[PDB]
């Protein structure tokens, strides 16, 4: 788990992005070097930012996920 | 309200009450309920300070209680 | 009305809701063509959802300030106001069925629980006489009742195992 | 060899392993367990416990009001106590930077302050103190009465100063002087202070031990109670327009029963809390001559027990022999009092929060989330610890032969029924509740919420109705004008009460629905269920068909061994172990209705509440994620501020509840095996093996395991919810 | 030390001390039963409280009761 | 045809069966009867 | 009064967090490996 | 001769049993003096696994 969490935050954070005039933009902009060294960064821009779109998915199509989301932690 | 009147004949009726109508009632169920002292007295009926004093507190209590309803002018 | 609730026919919240349901599948519903099956889907979702509210305001609920409906469990509310329907009438349905499956189930076990190996019945199920008790248990109350008044229903206080105290 | 603790216990001593210390640890206060211990004996040792302890909570009471004048704000709070933040205590902390120092450097001081949340501001200001000499001669008053209970519980073990064992069993004699004495006396005299002190403090006018011998509380002088004219003391009382702790607008009345709330203070007013007062004490003193003691006149509670059984043999023999078995088992007085005491707990708890007794309260939103909290958990714990002590009677102070056919023992006759019973109870409480939240959930996740089942609870918003709320409609009893329970009550208390329950702005019998039908179900699934544990542990503690003689192995050990199938928690305080977590689950759900419920009141949108508490995804989101923005935030690299120690606080809890899921799941051999890898480690190590340990390193016990685990796991679970509630309320207001 | 008993409802079947793994169990003669042999509990000082015995007892109830006492390093089972 | 037809009788394959046809009674009636909330 | 001074929480704070808990661990590890006579 | 007759069905009254209250079937019943000669076997089996077990003359009713 562990394991996985850094894998998407650092893919999330230092590769992954769009591409715009003359840099280069991240999903989440580049805080895995300064927001990972700490368990309150990884609670509050990993595992709380990140939550956000598993928990307003309902009423879209990915709502499914949120119940899914809900059902895994019962 | 007289004070005076009202607290006199409650506390005397309700020693009335307790001396000639729920003496034998009182003493019968004290009976069954079973250092100490013992608190002998020249009445015939052993009407004791104890009784005296159990009666007149519920005598001076009822006696204030109308004071104070009739106080309340309702 | 009940517990200051307001009809689901005269709700503005209600109508505000179904008018916001039918704007965002009309606006998925604009990026696909006409005669496509996507869209063909939508508009019977968007039918759907109509006949849905249609048949929600026609049945004489009670909706909020949220324009939701509200269910009355109150039998005497219930059967004094017209609502009956939300939460008395299934309640009985319930009954009905449950009692249905417990009886069956109850047959079946003594029943079975005369033979030789029990055991094999219970892993093994018998289809004859399961089919046969489940047609039979339609007149699950009058059995029910009829049981409890001879008293065979229940169990002596003697022939049941119990701690030692 | 032997060694000298413990000195209770020979065979503890004799442990050579690490066992001793924590066994010895967990069973000094078992005093039934030690060696050589006798009736009158333990009882002694009781009565020194009982003063110890209440020289502790007088110190501690002396501490607060010590560290709030000193290092409080007390004299500043007074004179605005709307928006000036009360203060605990300075902060002295070396690892504090110069970041820290000016985040918590708040208040009006001028250092680094802890903001109070344990409301002592409004409760000392409501009953009389206005300047920290007050709270200074307070605190050394209750720091010499509580060296006076020290002093006190060491004299009573002593000899020629130790009570007899019948001094103890005296029933009658000390429930006449506790509810006469304790209770009445303590009442009236406080009904003293609120006349003498209280009220005049309130209305501007300084009464103090050095001129309330010359000031009269009333203009009439004591007169008007002699006479009988009573009715003369509610004349003139506080207007509308009064101002606490100033003479604008304020009556001259004492003893009242206007009712509602205050309109500036939002607070009970101190002439009805004086008139209750007053009235209880006479009460509880009329009641205090109920038992016969030493003057022939009076009642026996053997008698009454004896005498209380139906001719119809529906109790069996009623309470016959009832009085024997409780005043010769400490264990079941102690859990009828604790029965009583965690009941009355949350009584205290739901009352405080609607009907704010103490002036400037209600808009300390921190304040009442943290008393709510606080109250509902020491109450579920204390309720769990008198099922316990039940438990406890059950196996070691039970007679069946002395209890033969009475309730007591009837219970044990159909204990069955009544687990089964509440297993039922459970049972369909649990499927409904989830399935009408999993059903809600869906509909609100296929963008259908107008599919969802949403009950009206028309039976609390009736009774709501019933007390005066015309929300509703129903207009009857105190809601309608033309019915006899309003008109008789529109002279003396209705007025101010329909007035304060009729307002939205209060916690004051607040609007329900749906949302409120579904959590009130799950509360009762959660007191059910815990119940269900509870007492099938109690009845089940004595034997059961997997264990016929439970009762010869006393009320905790770790099982009977892997045979007949396993017997894996099998003691009864293995139920109680299992029980706790069903307590700290529903007071769980209790505190979360609050708290948002509140939340959601105080922000002004109830809607939000009403809409998304019909929903877990509302609940999750709405208000657990919604209102921990702002706590994960107290420190960042940006910076930090004052919140960053509910922070660390929130982490704090979460690493001591995941600490206690090891204890919890990961059991004792592995634990056996590897430190037997680690003692052969160290004693084949050269320069380390001339350190050789005095006690040889073992695991810990099952029974400790599952203390540990549970104590790690409680622990964590309220400084986790005491860091978010603090937190969340604190930065949204 | 754990305190280990035994009860007149004994058949003598020998299965619990051959499951003993301390030797603390042992054969008597007796009169009580058809096998004219009871189980016996002279070393009760060696034992562990693994309640193997009680898991190979046949009687219902159990005849051979453990009951959890003073821990010292044999009761313990520590090689150390 | 005895050995199939018995451990067709057993309890996982009676409880798909059943499962099933209750699970589809209940689609059906939910798709002819759409969104029934009340009576 | 009863004012404590203004070094007061310098001196009580490492007092009480320092001293004062190894003088009580000490005490306490050495009353509890006290051997019986 | 004495006891219940070999092959009928007896009440178990022994509290402490995991058969209390309950029919199992005679097997043998001891002619000697021990304490326990009445042999019951149950069809139910207990925690343990066992179905038969020792009982004595007034333990066991004849139901
Ligand atoms: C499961 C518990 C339960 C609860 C908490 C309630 C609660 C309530 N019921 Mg009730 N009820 C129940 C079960 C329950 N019911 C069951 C199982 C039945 C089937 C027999 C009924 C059938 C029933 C009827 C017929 C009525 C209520 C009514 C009421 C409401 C007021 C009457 C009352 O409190 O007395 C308890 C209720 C009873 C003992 C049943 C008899 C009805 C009594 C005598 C009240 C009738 C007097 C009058 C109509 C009251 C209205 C005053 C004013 C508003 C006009 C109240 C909210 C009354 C109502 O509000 O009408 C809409 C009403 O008339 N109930
Ligand atoms: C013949 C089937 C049957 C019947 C008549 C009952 C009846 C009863 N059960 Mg029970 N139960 C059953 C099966 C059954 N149960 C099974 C299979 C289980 C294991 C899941 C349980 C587990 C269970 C618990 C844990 C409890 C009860 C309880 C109760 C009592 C309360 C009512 C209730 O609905 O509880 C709830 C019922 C359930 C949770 C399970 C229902 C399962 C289905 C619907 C029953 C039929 C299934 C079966 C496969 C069908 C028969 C097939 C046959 C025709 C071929 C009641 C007398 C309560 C009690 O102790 O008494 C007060 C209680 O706490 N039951
Ligand atoms: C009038 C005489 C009298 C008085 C005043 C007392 C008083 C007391 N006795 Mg005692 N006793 C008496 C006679 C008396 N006794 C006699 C005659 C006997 C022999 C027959 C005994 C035998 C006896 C025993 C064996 C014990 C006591 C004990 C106690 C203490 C109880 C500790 C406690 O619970 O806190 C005080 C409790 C209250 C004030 C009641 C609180 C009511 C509820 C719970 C709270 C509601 C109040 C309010 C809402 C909260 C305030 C809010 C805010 C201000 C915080 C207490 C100080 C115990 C003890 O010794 O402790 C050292 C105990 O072990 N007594
Ligand atoms: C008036 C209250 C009261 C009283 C007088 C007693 C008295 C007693 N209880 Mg009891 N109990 C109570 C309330 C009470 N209890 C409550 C409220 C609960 C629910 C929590 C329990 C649950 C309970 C159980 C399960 C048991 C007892 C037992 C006992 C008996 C002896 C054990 C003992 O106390 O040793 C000393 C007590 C301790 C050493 C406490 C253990 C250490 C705890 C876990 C501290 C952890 C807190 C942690 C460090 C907080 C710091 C966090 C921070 C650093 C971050 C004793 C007669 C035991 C018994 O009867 O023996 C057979 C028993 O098994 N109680
Ligand atoms: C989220 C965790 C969780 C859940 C759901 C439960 C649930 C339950 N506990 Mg439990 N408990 C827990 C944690 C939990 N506990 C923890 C951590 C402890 C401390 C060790 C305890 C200790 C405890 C004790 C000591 C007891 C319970 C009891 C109960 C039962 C109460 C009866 C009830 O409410 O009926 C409601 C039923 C349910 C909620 C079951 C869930 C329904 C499912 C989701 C439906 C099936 C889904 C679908 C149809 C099929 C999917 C399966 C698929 C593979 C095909 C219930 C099943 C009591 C009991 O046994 O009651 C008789 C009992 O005594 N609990
Ligand atoms: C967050 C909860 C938690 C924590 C802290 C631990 C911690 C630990 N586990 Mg564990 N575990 C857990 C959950 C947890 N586990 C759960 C839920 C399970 C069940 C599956 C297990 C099952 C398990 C097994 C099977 C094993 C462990 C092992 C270990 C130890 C590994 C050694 C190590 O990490 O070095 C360092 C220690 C830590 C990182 C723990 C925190 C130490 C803090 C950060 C230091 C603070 C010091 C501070 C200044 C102290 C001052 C105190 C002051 C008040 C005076 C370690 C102490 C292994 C072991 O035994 O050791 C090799 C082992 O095999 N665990
Ligand atoms: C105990 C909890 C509970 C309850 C009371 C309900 C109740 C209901 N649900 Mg729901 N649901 C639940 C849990 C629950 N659900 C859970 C846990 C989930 C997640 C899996 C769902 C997911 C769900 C969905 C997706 C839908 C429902 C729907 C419905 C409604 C359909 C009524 C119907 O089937 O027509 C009537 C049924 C019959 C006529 C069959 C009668 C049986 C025989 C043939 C006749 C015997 C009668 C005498 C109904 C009021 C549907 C709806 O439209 O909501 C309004 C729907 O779309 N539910
Ligand atoms: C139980 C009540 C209580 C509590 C919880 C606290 C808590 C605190 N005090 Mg305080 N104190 C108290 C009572 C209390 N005090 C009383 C009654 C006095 C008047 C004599 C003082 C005088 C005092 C001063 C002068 C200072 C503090 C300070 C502090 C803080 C630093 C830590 C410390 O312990 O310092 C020291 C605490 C003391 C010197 C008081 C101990 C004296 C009592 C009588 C001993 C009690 C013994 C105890 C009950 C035995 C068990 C405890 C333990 C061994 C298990 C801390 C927040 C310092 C501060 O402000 O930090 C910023 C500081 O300078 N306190
Ligand atoms: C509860 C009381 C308490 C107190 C009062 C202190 C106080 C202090 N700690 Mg400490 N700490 C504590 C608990 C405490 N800690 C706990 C429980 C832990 C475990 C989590 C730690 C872990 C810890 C670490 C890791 C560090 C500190 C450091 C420090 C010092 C801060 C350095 C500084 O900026 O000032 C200026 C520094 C000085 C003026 C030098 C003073 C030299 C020492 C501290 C005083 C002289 C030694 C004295 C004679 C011996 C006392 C021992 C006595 C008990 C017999 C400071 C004096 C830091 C440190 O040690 O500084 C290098 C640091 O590295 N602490
Ligand atoms: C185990 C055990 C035990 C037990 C315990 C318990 C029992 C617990 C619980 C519980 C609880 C915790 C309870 C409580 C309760 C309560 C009640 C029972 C109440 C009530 C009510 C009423 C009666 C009211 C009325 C009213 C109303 C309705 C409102 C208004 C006012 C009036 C008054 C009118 C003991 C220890 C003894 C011992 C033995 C064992
Ligand atoms: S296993 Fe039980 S019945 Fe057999 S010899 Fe041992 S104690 Fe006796
Ligand atoms: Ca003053």
């Amino acid at each position: 788990s562990i394991v996985i969490f850094h894998f998407s935050w650092k893919m999330q954070s230092d590769v992954w992005g769009t591409v715009t005039a003359s840099g280069v933009s991240h999903i989440t902009g580049g805080n895995f070097a300064q927001s990972a060294n700490t368990i309150n960064g990884w609670l509050r821009d990993f595992l709380w930012a990140q939550s956000s779109q598993v928990i307003q998915s309902y009423g879209s199509a990915l709502s499914a996920y949120g119940l899914i989301f809900l059902g895994a932690h019962f | 309200l007289d004070p005076q009147i009202v607290i006199s004949g409650s506390t005397a009726a309700f020693l009335a009450i307790g001396r000639f109508v729920f003496l034998g009632y009182q003493r019968r169920e004290a009976n069954f309920d079973s250092n100490s002292t013992i608190f002998a007295t020249n009445d015939p009926a052993g009407f004791n300070i104890i009784d005296v004093a159990g009666w007149g507190a519920l005598g001076h209590a009822v006696g204030f209680a109308v004071l104070a309803i009739n106080s309340l002018q309702g | 009305d009940i517990a200051g609730l307001t009809p689901c026919s005269e709700s503005k919240a209600y109508a505000k809701l179904e008018k916001k349901e039918l704007k965002t599948l009309e606006k998925r519903l604009k990026q696909y063509e006409a005669d496509s099956a996507p869209a063909v889907a939508l508009k019977a979702t968007m039918e759907r959802t109509k006949a849905r509210f249609a048949n929600y305001a026609k049945a004489g609920l009670l909706c909020g300030n949220d324009g939701l409906p509200h269910l009355i469990a109150d039998p005497g509310l219930a059967l004094k106001y017209g609502h009956a329907g939300e939460v008395f009438i299934p309640t009985f349905g319930f009954l009905y069925v449950a009692g249905y499956i417990g009886y069956v189930g109850r047959q079946y076990l003594i029943a079975v629980k005369g033979e030789a190996k029990p055991t094999d019945k219970e892993i093994i199920i018998d289809v004859p006489l399961a089919t046969k008790l489940a047609w039979q248990g339609a007149g699950w109350p009058l059995a029910a009742v009829q049981e409890l008044q001879r008293g065979t229903l229940l169990e002596k206080e003697e022939n049941i195992t119990v701690s030692p105290r | 060899a032997t060694k000298l603790f413990p000195k209770f216990s020979q065979g503890l001593a004799q442990d050579p392993t690490t066992r001793r210390i924590w066994y010895g640890l967990a069973m000094a206060h078992d005093f039934e367990s030690h060696d050589g211990m006798t009736e009158e004996n333990l009882y002694q040792k009781i009565f020194a416990s009982h003063f110890g302890q209440l020289s502790i909570i007088f110190l501690w009471t002396s501490g607060n009001l010590f560290h709030v004048a000193w290092q409080g704000n007390f004299e500043q709070w007074v004179t605005d106590p709307v928006h000036i933040r009360p203060i605990a205590h300075a902060i002295w902390d070396p690892h504090f930077g110069q970041p820290a120092v000016e985040a918590f450097t708040r208040g009006g001081a001028s250092g680094p302050v802890n903001i109070s949340t344990s409301g002592v501001y409004q409760w000392w200001y409501t009953i009389g103190m206005r300047t920290n000499q007050d709270l200074y001669v307070g605190s050394v008053f209750l720091a010499l009465v509580s060296a006076i209970f020290l002093f006190a519980g060491w004299l009573h073990l002593q000899p020629n100063f130790q009570p007899s064992l019948s001094w103890f069993k005296d029933a009658e004699s000390r429930l006449n002087h506790h509810l006469s004495g304790l209770f009445g006396v303590s009442s009236l005299a406080w009904t003293g202070h609120l006349v003498h002190v209280a009220i005049p403090e309130s209305r501007g006018q300084h009464v103090g031990w050095d001129n309330f011998l010359s000031v009269l509380p009333h203009p009439q002088g004591l007169t008007p109670f002699f006479t009988g004219n009573w009715a003369a003391y509610a004349q003139s009382p506080d207007t509308a327009s009064h101002v606490f702790g100033t003479a604008q607008g304020s009556g001259q009345a004492i003893l009242t029963f206007l009712g509602g709330f205050h309109p500036q203070t939002q607070s009970l007013w101190l002439t009805d809390m004086a008139h209750h007062h007053l009235a209880i004490a006479v009460i509880f003193i009329v009641a205090g001559h109920m038992y016969r003691t030493n003057f022939g006149i009076g009642h026996r509670m053997q008698a009454i027990l004896e005498a209380h059984t139906p001719p119809s043999g529906s109790l069996g023999a009623g309470h016959k022999g009832l009085f024997d078995t409780v005043n010769n088992s400490l264990h079941f007085q102690l859990g009828l009092a604790l029965a009583s005491v965690g009941t009355i707990t949350s009584l205290v708890a739901q009352h405080m929060y609607s009907l704010p007794p103490y002036a400037f309260q209600a808009i300390d939103f921190t304040t009442q989330a943290a008393l709510y909290t606080h109250h509902q958990y020491i109450a579920g714990f204390i309720m769990c610890g008198a099922f316990a002590h039940g438990a406890i009677f059950f196996i070691r102070d039970y007679d069946p032969e002395q209890n033969k056919g009475n309730v007591l023992a009837r219970m044990l006759d159909h204990k069955e029924a009544l687990i089964s019973h509440l297993s039922w109870v459970s049972l369909f409480l649990g499927f409904h509740t989830l399935g009408l939240y999993v059903h809600n959930d869906v509909m609100q996740a296929f963008g259908t919420p107008e599919k969802q089942i949403l009950i009206e609870p028309v039976f609390a918003q009736w009774i709501q109705a019933a007390h005066g709320k015309a929300l509703y409609g129903f207009d009857f009893l105190l809601s309608s004008k033309t019915s006899a329970a309003f008109a008789n009550g529109q002279s003396l208390w209705l007025p101010g009460w329909l007035d304060a329950i009729n307002n939205n702005q209060n916690s004051l019998f607040l609007t329900i629905g749906p949302g409120d039908f579904l959590v009130h179900h799950a509360i009762a699934l959660g007191l059910h269920t815990t119940t269900l544990i509870l007492v099938k542990g109690a009845l089940d503690a004595r034997g059961s068909k997997l264990m016929p003689d439970k009762k010869d192995f006393g009320y905790s050990f770790p099982c009977d061994g892997p045979g007949r199938g396993g017997t894996c928690d099998i003691s009864a305080y293995d139920a109680f172990y299992l029980a706790v977590f069903w307590m700290l689950n529903t007071i769980g759900w209790v505190t979360f209705y609050w708290h948002w419920k509140h939340l959601t009141l105080w922000q002004g949108n109830v809607a939000q509440f009403d809409e998304s508490s019909t929903y877990l995804m509302g609940w999750l989101r709405d208000y657990l994620w919604l209102n921990s923005s702002q706590l994960i935030n107290g420190y960042n690299p940006f910076g930090m501020n004052s919140l960053s120690v509910w922070a660390w606080t929130f982490l704090f809890g979460h690493l001591i509840y995941a600490t206690g899921f090891m204890f919890l799941i990961s059991w004792r051999g592995y634990w056996q095996e590897l430190i037997e890898t680690l003692v052969w480690a160290h004693e084949k190590t050269p320069l380390a093996n001339l350190v050789y340990w005095k006690d040889k390193p073992v695991a810990l016990s099952i029974v400790q395991a599952r203390l540990v685990g549970l104590a790690h796991f409680s622990v964590g679970y309220i400084f986790t919810y005491a860091a978010f509630l603090i937190a969340s309320t604190s930065g949204r207001f | 030390a754990h305190i280990v008993k035994i009860y007149d409802t004994c058949i003598g079947c020998t299965q619990c001390v051959r499951a003993c793994p301390l030797d603390v169990l042992e054969m008597v003669p007796w009169d009580g039963c058809k096998a004219s042999q009871m189980a016996s509990a002279p070393r009760t000082e060696d034992c562990v409280g693994c309640k193997r015995c009680e898991t190979a007892c046949p009687t219902d109830f159990l005849s051979v009761r453990v009951y959890l006492g003073s821990e010292s390093t044999r009761s313990m089972g520590l090689s150390y | 045809m005895k050995d199939f037809t018995t451990y067709l009788s057993t309890a996982p394959v009676i409880a798909t069966i059943w499962f099933t046809f209750t699970a589809g009674l209940l689609i059906e009636i939910n798709r002819y009867f759409p969104d029934p909330l009340v009576f | 009064p009863f004012v404590p001074p203004s070094w007061a929480p310098s001196v009580f704070v490492p007092l009480t967090g320092l001293v004062l808990p190894a003088i009580a661990m000490a005490t306490l590890f050495v009353y509890i490996e006290k051997e019986a006579p | 001769e004495v006891g219940p007759k070999r092959g009928s069905l007896v009440k178990i009254l022994r509290p402490e049993s995991y058969w209390f209250n309950q029919v199992g079937k005679v097997v043998s019943v001891d002619q000697s003096g021990v304490r326990y000669p009445v042999v019951v076997r149950f069809e139910n089996q207990n925690y343990a696994g066992v179905t038969t077990n020792n009982y004595a003359l007034d333990e066991v009713v004849a139901a």
